[PDB]
C-alpha cells in the first residue's frame, strides 16, 4: 500500500556561481517525488487543540504549585 | 524493555486506514523516556555527524506521514536519520510519532539522531495538544516524564563540519559553537536568548540584519546574518525546519540556507508537500519529496 | 463513557492469533469500573433471574476462550448470561477478560450477569497474577479501581425459585436466604464465615456433613448437605463452578449439584473442555462443550 | 465464527427423578464446540510468582498506613544529599522485595537544604518509578538516573 513507484521530475538547476571553497555539493539529477495520502484517506485535521483553554487551566496549575 | 516488540506494534498499522492508534503501555512508554534519556545525556548537546544521512523536518504527530518517510527513505537501519523537531503537537498521534522514534533511537543510537523543536518544551506542548493526548490515552505523570526525556534533546548538530542543523535558526548572541556545546541538560527552553533563538528564530527576505518576529518570541535574520555565520563559522550551509513550505524544501540566501518540511498537508490547513534532504559520503545533497495524492 | 467503540476493539481481535492484546486507555477502564459498580449495587446481592439463561464457570483470563463461548452461546443480547466468578488470575489476559465482561453489564444490565469469585478478591488477585498484570499494562492504582468494582459483586443467584447459583458452594452457618440479602457492599471477602464459604467451599463425595478443606480456607460439604438444603429451601439444584472438572460440567449428590468450568485446557496444565449449561424457558438443562483441538 | 460441532453421548436417563421437581435434564446428544489447540493458543503463565507477590504485599499495606507527601529536590553536581538502605520484612527478608528508606541527609546538599526530607522517610516513589518492594540495587540505579527536578512521594508515620 506504500507507493514505491515515484515520480521523477526535473532537478535542481545548476548553481552559476558556487561560492570558493564549498565542500558539498547539490545534485542536478531528477528529484524523486512519492505519492503519500491525499485528505481523503488521511484526514490530519485535529479539532481537539484548544490553546486558549489550556492555557487557563495551565495558569491554575502553576497557582497550585 | 522489549524494543523490537514495542517496534513492531508500532509497526504493525502500516496498510491500516490512517488515524488508527496503536496504544502501547504506560511502563512500555516510561521506559522509551528513561532510556533515551540516558542516551541523548551521553551524546554530545551539538551533535557531530557523518554523512549519509537522510535530514527530516517537522511532524507534529502525523504518524502515518512518518511512516511513507521511512517507507520511501528506508527503515533504520537501512537509512541513517536526523529530526530536527517538533515531533508532538498539533497532530492527533503525538504519541505514536514520539514513542517510535525514541524507540529507533535507543535500538540505533549511533545512526538515528533528534533535535528539539520549540514543541519538545513543556509550557508549549501544555497547550498545542500533546499533554491532552498524554492525559486523555494516559495519565498526567506520563506528559512530566515526556518533560524529563526533552529536556535532555539535543540543541543542534553539524555534518562533516558542514552543515549547521537546528529547528529554528540563527541567534544574535552566538558566536562560538562552545557556547551551544557548555549549555547543560536537562535544561528548559526560556523566553529568549541563545537557546530560545536556535529553537525558535526564523529567516526573512525583507529583513537586513535581525528583526522582531511576528510570533512573539525571538527574531528574524536576513540573507547577509547567512553570509557572515557561515564564513566565521567555516560552513556551507544552514539546514533548519520549523516554518511550512510548499515543497517540503525551501532555499534561503541563495543556497546557504534550507528550510525542511516533512509534515504533508500540514494538520489538514496546508498543501504542502513534505520533504528530505538526503547527504551522501561526497556530501552530494539531494531532495526527496512526499507529495499527497488527489 | 464510549462502551460501543471499547466493545469493538475487544471483539476487534476476533480471527487474530490468540494471546493478541487489547489496550483500552486507563481513562476507558477506569469508566467500567465505575459503571459497572452503580450497577452492581443498584441490584440485589443475591439475584433472582428468570430463564432463559446460560451459565458459565470460571474464565481466569482465558480470553480467546471466553470469545469462543459466546461465538457459540450467543453474543449479548441474543442470550442472557449468568457467569459464577473467577474471572481474573492464572491466565495472561485477565484484562481484557474482565473489560469485555464489564461492558456487556453496562450494556446489558437487565440481561448480562456477574457473580464474585474468590479470585475477586484483593488478597487473592494482588498474588494470583490480576496485581501483576495491572501493573505491567497500566499502573497499581488502576488494581485498586477494579478491587473497589469487584467488593461490589453480588453473591449468589437463584434462577426461576429452583437453581441456587454461586461461585464456591454452601455453608455450615447458611439457614436462611436473608443471610445473603443482609450482607453489605461494598465488602471483602473475609478469611471465615459464610460470605468466604460462598465462594470457596467445595462437595466431596468421601464426607459425611461438613469436613475440612484442603485449599486451607472453608469447607468440603457431602451429598446429604446437598439433600437437605435443597428441601430446606424447595430448590431443585445447586449450580457453582470452582473446581476443574474434565468435561467442563460434573455432577454431584445425583444430579442435585452441577460444577460448572469454562476454562478450556485450564492454564495450559490440565486437559479439560469447557462447558456452559443452558436453562430454557420451561427449565430444561442441556450442556454444550468447548474441546480444544489435537 | 467457528459454528461447527460434533455430538456426543448425552445424559443419561434418570431412573430417579424427585417427586416434585421442575427442573429437567435433557437427554439428547451433547454439542461439542472446538476452541483452539495448545499449539495455537499457549494458556499457560510463566509470570505468577505468589511468594514474591506476598512480600511486595505486606510491603505496601505498611506504605498505606504512612501519611504521603510530595517532594521536588533540584539535583546539582553533588547529587541528591541522601543516601538510602533497603528493608524488607521479618528476619528472612531477601534481597529482592524492600522498602526503600533515607539512612543520611548529606549536610549542604540538596534534600538537607530543602528542609522537608528526614532521616528514616521512605522513598515510595521517585519519577513515577515505584521504589516499594524492590532491590537496593533497583533503587540505586533509579536514583543516580534521575535529573535536574527530581519528584518523589515521600512516606512518613
Ligand atoms: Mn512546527
Ligand atoms: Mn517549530
Ligand atoms: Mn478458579
Ligand atoms: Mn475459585
Amino acid at each position: 500500500q506504500p507507493d514505491m513507484e515515484y515520480s521523477e521530475i526535473v532537478g535542481l538547476p545548476q548553481e552559476e556561481e558556487i561560492p570558493a571553497n564549498r565542500k558539498i555539493k547539490f545534485s542536478c539529477a531528477p528529484i524523486k517525488v512519492f505519492n503519500t495520502y491525499s485528505n481523503e484517506d488521511y484526514d490530519r485535521r485535529n479539532d481537539d487543540v484548544d490553546p486558549v483553554a489550556a492555557s487557563a487551566e495551565y495558569e491554575l496549575e502553576k497557582r497550585v504549585e | 524493555l522489549n524494543l523490537d516488540s514495542i517496534i513492531g506494534r508500532l509497526l504493525e498499522v502500516q496498510g491500516s486506514r490512517p488515524g488508527k492508534n496503536v496504544q502501547l503501555t504506560e511502563n512500555e512508554i516510561r521506559g522509551l523516556c528513561l532510556k533515551s534519556r540516558e542516551i541523548f545525556l551521553s551524546q554530545p548537546i551539538l551533535l557531530e555527524l557523518e554523512a549519509p544521512l537522510k535530514i527530516c523536518g517537522d511532524i507534529h504527530g502525523q504518524y502515518y506521514d512518518l511512516l511513507r518517510l521511512f517507507e520511501y527513505g528506508g527503515f533504520p537501519p537501512e537509512s541513517n536519520y536526523l529530526f530536527l523537531g517538533d515531533y508532538v503537537d498539533r497532530g492527533k498521534q503525538s504519541l505514536e510519532t514520539i514513542c517510535l522514534l525514541l524507540a529507533y533511537k535507543i535500538k540505533y543510537p549511533e545512526n538515528f539522531f533528534l533535535l528539539r523543536g520549540n514543541h519538545e518544551c513543556a509550557s508549549i506542548n501544555r497547550i498545542y495538544g500533546f499533554y491532552d493526548e498524554c492525559k486523555r490515552r494516559y495519565n498526567i505523570k506520563l506528559w512530566k516524564t515526556f518533560t524529563d526525556c526533552f529536556n535532555c534533546l539535543p540543541i543542534a548538530a553539524i555534518v562533516d563540519e558542514k552543515i549547521f542543523c537546528c529547528h529554528g535558526g540563527l541567534s544574535p548572541d552566538l558566536q562560538s559553537m562552545e557556547q551551544i556545546r557548555r549549555i547543560m541538560r536537562p535544561t528548559d527552553v526560556p523566553d529568549q536568548g541563545l537557546l530560545c533563538d536556535l529553537l525558535w528564530s526564523d529567516p526573512d527576505k525583507d529583513v537586513q540584519g535581525w528583526g522582531e518576529n511576528d510570533r512573539g518570541v525571538s527574531f528574524t535574520f536576513g540573507a547577509e546574518v547567512v553570509a557572515k555565520f557561515l564564513h566565521k563559522h567555516d560552513l556551507d550551509l544552514i539546514c533548519r525546519a520549523h516554518q511550512v513550505v510548499e515543497d517540503g524544501y525551501e532555499f534561503f540566501a541563495k543556497r546557504q540556507l534550507v528550510t525542511l518540511f516533512s509534515a504533508p498537508n500540514y494538520c489538514g490547513e496546508f498543501d504542502n508537500a513534505g520533504a528530505m534532504m538526503s547527504v551522501d559520503e561526497t556530501l552530494m545533497c539531494s531532495f526527496q519529496i512526499l507529495k499527497p495524492a488527489d
